[PDB]
């Protein structure tokens, strides 16, 4: 029912690590990290969707501006 | 010889339960008999490390604010490192706790970190790390275990030595999405 | 951008050869799916997962329908060639899934002889859908032979033991759900480390 | 410009102008000394260090 | 099953490495070269470089360093191999014998850890508290030189600086101290650590981290009284130390990139300089005496000598004389003087030292196209007699037209843009100095030169268009029609794209001292090998193999396709069978079925194999050499379709050498020449099931009795060795240590053939050497 717009993320970050982070706030229906085709690498941004709009809301509290790795995240809303 | 550690090993012919097959459908023959000479055999093997144990060891002997632990309620496994040619497996150890403060009472829950480093040869665990008592104040169980898997994330990060090309663990996974699939080797690519 | 022309003739007289220098250029082969797919599978709905160590062959699997079946497959990949199907295995055998697995297929630092099948679905039940716990679906399976082999030939797609077998297991685990870690759990060769929440299993497979 | 006054190791090395063997180690093995790699891995190495100098800081109080 | 023998025709010629010291005596002045697995031993003497011994490594030279560690009596050398094989050697002479002692050996591979784009770097600390060496990324492996010890416990410390691009060890530290200039998104820059033994660690290095020149490539260690460090970029020279800087951009390097550089006087107050070009420069250190005693840097200031051959080395010896070792054209002696010839040049050659490599392409007496740049030649072997053909220009590939008694050759020169018009040459060349010359109807332009088979005078020089590279050349006479042609496949390389996606193959005739252009047929990419295929013309193009037939309208006409390649760059034909040498997708095996009118993919090798050449040995038999430096013979599976369509390795032996060519040319059967890049000519050759058996025997043998320096196992050096596996030798015999069995004494010869006697052997290998 709630997706998130993840960003700012160091280019070695995998779903696996993102899917760890993001898991203990609530349930995760889907989780798509944006890779490159061409030089196959992460992108540094994705989308993760809660199953709860207010475990979703935590995960944002709790992460956005908090460095992972250097680098602060940037965690965000859509549409 | 030691509690922490449980070894199982099966033999097969044409704790986790195990439903070894052929390609079509038939358990094969669950066993540990005679077979003599090398004659096309299967081997599996199961060594557990109960993570209840040695966090109870660790406390008991190896932290300095042992004296202070009351009880641990949930506990968070990740491993940091995997050395193949010493057969050593570091595991780092994030802890909900139950404890007294210093002597400035009342228990208070707190969170900490465990390193050990577990080796397969021997199925004998060694601690490496304890960590200090950090209180839990107005923080989640999501919050703190959000915050433990990032330390673990950026340790790895920290030490990350570039492997040879051929030593690499192939992960594929495809959600329904990839656009193309390579042979990173050969320069192939096939677009779906 | 060099032009690999230019990148080739360094070579003959350099005597350095290797893919960490064409690591800037575009693919020297691009083919596109649907025309080295057989027409026969379209009415199957397969998914592609990738390349195999060795671009030999092309995985795929496919997620069956009230219980889900999962299907691995192994497809012998030719360039512009069509794929020609070697083996199709039955995933997580007389193990009945009430959801859809978000699964994995990963391959050992130097064993090409198996492949691992890490399935997980986003939550368990117990019909109706059960928090606080998850299935995770593991199975080992024996890829298909190199070349000739002389105890496969023995046959009455009959295959034997080395080049024909597979394991299966699950586990239920609890919160906070454990992290999969695939190139950790599959640094040491022949083993998987499984996370079972309450302990660490090391899981070796081997054919003597 | 500047060039002149270079090294002189011995005067006679070039003076008297110009224009190998194959060596076949013969059964002889006198050798007493070898080269060998850190076992440990280097995360490991440096926890340990970590924790057996803390180890040490604990000994002297005590 | 296939049994090949493998023997040296030529040892390698290419120079990778020189180092000077004092190793056979505290009084000589040695110089020690590195040619691939060669190490030459010579004395400095008053009549100019004494040959004392040369001494082949069962591996290839990686680090050559000599170190005096406090209570030696003379230098030690520090030795590393490709396989990572370590080694301390001591020169130990008595009276008339000379023996090589290995003072500590071990292997210092690591299973984990990637090799480095700038490759091995091996450097010792100036007193002698260690030897550092960066072999991967990420990691610094650091050998304590410690005498009072059974083993030297080497570990590795991490580097956050993954892309390190040059590192070496400080003068006057008190603690050892590592430089180095490395590489991250943020550009390139300058550090130092502190190695700590006790801690086994980095500690923060003496002065400060400072950015650096995009393009800085190399670190001179500077000795005291000055100290600090050098940095060598493409525009510029820096010094560095602690709170000292010193910058000079001058004009005269930005045209080409220094490469190696040499300490010509002890305090570090001089230096040589070798470029790309062949240049050479001194770089002069101004000192400045302070009242305190101490010396420092006042200025830097770069002259241009003259020039020498393309430099890979350069090593002052002694009175104003200089080594110039060379890769890609011949070494030379260099005497430098104060006063400038006609052309303005303080460097006059003294002597030349033959290199063929590297070897490009070659005809069968031998003919090459050799070298590259101004270094370009020709040379032409014979039973050795060599007779170099200077081309100043990078030969490519080479045919041999009988009916026209010449040589056609593919060659490229540099042209560079100036301000009017188009490109000028910098440098006459062959291409540009021929008696007669046609065009077709910094930059490389292409030319077809035709060369006299008697005197190899330049007959003819067509110019390829504008850019348009030559890739492949055949002479050759094609369906019914009598005439003999050159052939050239091309592609057009320009300044926009990566990939060739337009090319030509052309049709040539030469008469009356003139190329006339017969036909012309466009492609849709590059033309990388072409063979003459029973009276049609087979082409590779890009990914797809080709065959042409040629009308009786002179036009060529495609027959039929096979498309299933990645990189189709070498091609190779017996009968009606063809093998297919990809870039990165190992051999394969077609035929062209004369009643279908197309080709049949027969069988490929699965093994992942990026190929330099290929060869038909025979009917069953291929042979493969790869980027990893070895050979491997593949063999058709002798019940099912897909049994047949695999290719079997059945041999594997590790070479040493990188083969761009490979050319056919009672105890062996078959005669294979090879070329190499370091000019090194080899020969292989087929043996039936008892030779193999008896020569396998005699091997293992011989190295019970023939020691190794350094301690090297033969069959370590000899084993299949790439990134992804390692595998004993297999089906190959090394010629090489074979013939080494007619140079052990006679009571060593009678142990090596203990439980046959010696005069059996002696008559076998005898005959076996006259197979080169
Ligand atoms: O280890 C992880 N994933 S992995 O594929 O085994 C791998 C190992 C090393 C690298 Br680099 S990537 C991983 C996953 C989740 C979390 Cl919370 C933390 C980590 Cl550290
Ligand atoms: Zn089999």
């Amino acid at each position: 029912r709630m997706r998130l717009y993840v960003g700012s993320l160091h280019f070695n970050i995998t779903e696996d690590m993102l899917r760890g982070i993001f898991e203990p706030f609530g349930r995760i229906e889907s989780i798509q990290l944006m890779m490159d085709s061409e030089t196959g690498r992460s992108k540094g941004y994705g989308f993760i969707t809660f199953s709860d709009s207010e475990c979703a809301k935590k995960a944002l509290e709790q992460l956005n501006g908090f460095e992972l790795a250097g680098r602060p995240m940037k965690v965000g809303h859509v549409t | 010889e030691p509690g922490y550690v449980n070894y199982t090993k099966l033999y097969y012919v044409l704790s986790l339960p195990f439903v070894v097959t052929d390609l079509r459908g038939r358990n094969l023959r669950p066993m540990r008999e005679r077979t003599a000479v090398q004659g096309q055999y299967l081997t599996v093997e199961q060594l557990t490390l109960d993570f209840e144990y040695v966090i109870n060891e660790v406390i008991r002997h190896d932290a300095t604010w042992g004296h202070q632990f009351c009880s641990f309620s949930d506990y968070d496994i990740v491993i940091l490192e995997v050395c193949p040619e010493t057969n050593q497996v570091l595991i780092n150890i994030g802890l909900l706790l139950l404890a007294f403060p210093s002597p400035t009472l009342r228990p208070k829950t707190y969170h900490t970190s465990l390193k050990v480093a577990w080796d397969l040869n021997t199925g004998i665990f060694e601690t490496v790390s304890v960590g200090d008592l950090t209180e839990v104040k107005g923080q989640t169980s999501g919050s703190v275990w959000s915050s433990y898997r990032k330390s673990c994330v950026d340790m790895v990060m920290k030490w990350l030595v570039p492997e040879s090309s051929g030593r690499y663990v192939n992960r594929m996974t495809n959600e329904a999405s990839l656009k193309v699939l390579a042979d990173s080797e050969r320069y192939t690519w096939i677009v779906l | 951008r060099e032009h690999v022309l230019k990148q080739l003739e360094r070579v003959k007289i350099s005597g350095q050869l290797s893919p960490r220098l064409f690591r800037k250029l575009p693919p020297r082969v691009c083919v596109s799916l649907k025309n080295i797919v057989d027409e026969d599978f379209l009415y199957a709905g397969h998914i592609f997962l990738g390349f195999s160590k060795c671009g030999r062959y092309v995985l795929s699997y496919t997620s069956s329908s009230s219980f889900y079946i999962y299907h691995l497959y192994w497809w012998e990949f030719n360039v512009h060639s069509k794929l020609k199907l070697v083996r199709q295995v039955r995933l997580f055998q007389d193990e009945e899934i009430y959801s859809d697995l978000y699964l994995t297929v990963c391959e050992w630092p130097s064993d090409a002889s198996k492949v691992i099948v890490f399935g997980f679905n986003t939550r368990s039940a117990n019909m109706m859908s059960d928090e606080n716990h998850r299935d995770i679906y593991v199975s080992t399976v024996a890829v298909p032979p190199p070349g000739r082999c002389a105890a496969c030939q023995d046959a009455s797609n009959a295959q034997c033991l080395r080049h024909g077998f597979m394991l299966h297991t699950k586990y239920q685990v609890v919160y906070p759900f454990p992290t999969f870690q695939p190139a950790f759990q599959l640094k040491k060769d022949q083993v998987v480390l499984l996370n079972t929440s309450y302990s660490l299993v090391a899981c070796a497979v081997s054919v003597h | 410009d500047f060039l002149k006054g270079l090294p002189v190791y011995n005067k006679s090395n070039f003076s008297r102008f110009h224009a190998p063997s194959v060596y076949l180690p013969t059964r002889e093995y006198p050798s007493e000394q070898i080269i060998v790699t850190e076992k440990t891995n280097i995360l490991l190495r440096y926890l340990h260090q970590q924790w057996d100098k803390k180890n040490a800081a604990k000994k002297r109080d005590q | 099953m296939s049994y090949n023998y493998v023997v040296t025709a030529q040892k390698p010629t290419a120079v990778n490495g020189c180092v000077t010291g004092h190793f056979t005596s505290a009084e000589d002045l040695n110089l020690l070269i590195a040619k691939n697995t060669r190490l030459e031993i010579y004395v400095v003497t008053a009549e100019g470089l004494r040959p004392v011994k040369e001494v082949g490594m069962y591996g290839k030279i990686a680090v050559m360093e000599l170190f005096r560690p406090k209570g030696e009596s003379k230098d030690l050398l520090f030795i590393l191999t490709a396989k990572y094989n370590a080694c301390i050697l001591e020169y130990k002479q008595s009276g008339e014998s000379i023996d090589i002692i290995t003072r500590a050996h071990g292997n210092v591979q690591d299973r984990i850890g990637r090799p480095s784009e700038t490759g091995i770097i091996g450097i010792i600390d100036p007193e002698c508290r260690m030897i550092g060496l960066r072999l991967y990324d990420g990691l610094f492996k650091v050998i304590p030189l410690d005498r009072d010890n059974k083993e030297l416990k080497a570990f590795n410390i991490r580097l956050e600086e993954l892309h390190v691009i040059d590192v070496k060890f400080l003068y006057g530290c008190q603690a050892p101290t590592i430089c180095f200039v490395y590489q991250d998104p943020q550009g390139r820059h300058v550090k130092t650590y502190e190695v700590s033994l006790r801690e086994k660690e980095f500690n923060k290095g003496p002065w400060k981290q400072e950015n650096v020149e995009a393009e800085a490539s190399m670190v001179i260690a500077v000795p005291e009284p000055f100290g600090g460090a050098i940095i060598i970029g493409q525009e510029s020279i820096t010094y560095h130390n602690g709170d000292k800087y010193l910058a000079i951009a001058p004009p005269i390097i930005k045209q080409s990139t220094i490469v190696c550089h040499n300490r010509v006087d002890p305090n570090g107050s001089r230096y040589l300089l070798g470029d790309m070009e062949g240049r050479l420069f001194m770089l002069l250190l101004e000192k400045e005496e302070q009242m305190d005693g101490t010396v420092t840097l006042k200025d830097l200031r770069v002259e241009l000598l003259g020039e020498t051959s393309i430099a890979e080395c350069l090593t002052y010896l002694d009175n104003g004389v200089v080594f110039v070792g060379s890769r890609l054209g011949d070494s030379q002696l260099v005497k430098l003087n104060v006063d400038s010839n006609e052309q303005g040049s303080y460097v006059v050659a003294m002597e030349t030292f033959t290199n063929l490599g590297p070897i490009v392409d070659m005809c069968v007496q031998l003919v090459t196209c050799s070298g590259a740049f101004k270094e370009g030649s020709l040379r032409i072997i014979r039973n050795l007699h060599i007779r170099t053909v200077p081309l100043y220009e990078s030969p490519r590939k080479i045919c041999y037209q009988e009916v026209s008694q010449c040589f056609g050759v593919l060659s490229s020169r540099i042209e560079v843009q100036d301000t009017s018009g188009g490109t000028t040459a910098l440098r006459p060349s062959a291409s540009t100095q021929a008696l007669s010359s046609s065009v077709s109807s910094e930059v490389e332009v292409h030319n077809l030169l035709i060369i006299d088979q008697h005197t190899f005078e330049v007959l003819h020089a067509h110019q390829f268009l504008q850019n348009e590279y030559a890739l492949s050349l055949v002479s050759c006479k094609l369906g019914k029609d009598p005439n003999t042609y050159f052939i050239v496949g091309t592609a057009m390389v320009y300044p926009e794209e990566a990939e060739p996606k337009q090319g030509r193959i052309v049709v040539f005739q030469y008469s009356d001292g003139k190329l006339q252009t017969v036909a012309e047929k466009e492609v849709k990419g590059a033309v990388y090998s072409m063979v003459e295929f029973n009276g049609k013309l087979l082409a590779s193009i890009n990914s797809t193999v080709r065959l042409y037939e040629w009308t009786t309208e002179k036009e060529l006409r495609t027959e039929c396709n096979h498309y299933n390649n990645i990189m189709a760059l070498y091609l190779k034909t017996k009968g009606d069978f063809i093998l297919v040498g990809d870039l990165m997708r190992s051999v394969l095996l077609l035929a062209y079925k004369p009643m279908e009118g197309n080709f049949e993919e027969i069988a490929r090798d699965f093994n992942p194999n990026w190929m330099s050449a290929v060869e038909i040995l025979d009917d069953d038999n291929f042979l493969g050499a790869e980027n990893a430096f070895n050979l491997f013979v593949c063999q058709k599976d002798s019940t099912t379709d897909e049994e047949r369509q695999h290719l079997q390795e059945v041999g594997l032996f590790h070479l040493g050498e990188f083969v761009n060519v490979f050319c056919h040319g009672t105890p062996t059967q078959g005669s294979v020449l090879f070329g190499t890049v370091n000019g090194m000519i080899g020969l292989v050759t087929s043996l039936s099931e008892s030779w193999y058996n008896l020569l396998l025997d005699m091997q293992n043998r011989l190295n019970k009795v023939i020691k190794s320096v350094g301690k090297i196992e033969h069959s370590f050096w000899r084993s299949f060795h790439t990134e992804r596996k390692t595998e004993p030798a297999t089906g190959f015999i090394d010629g090489d240590l074979i013939e080494s069995f007619l140079d052990i004494s006679r009571p060593k010869m009678q142990e090596v053939v203990a439980n046959a006697t010696a005069d059996d052997l002696i008559k076998v290998v005898e005959e076996l050497t006259r197979i080169h």
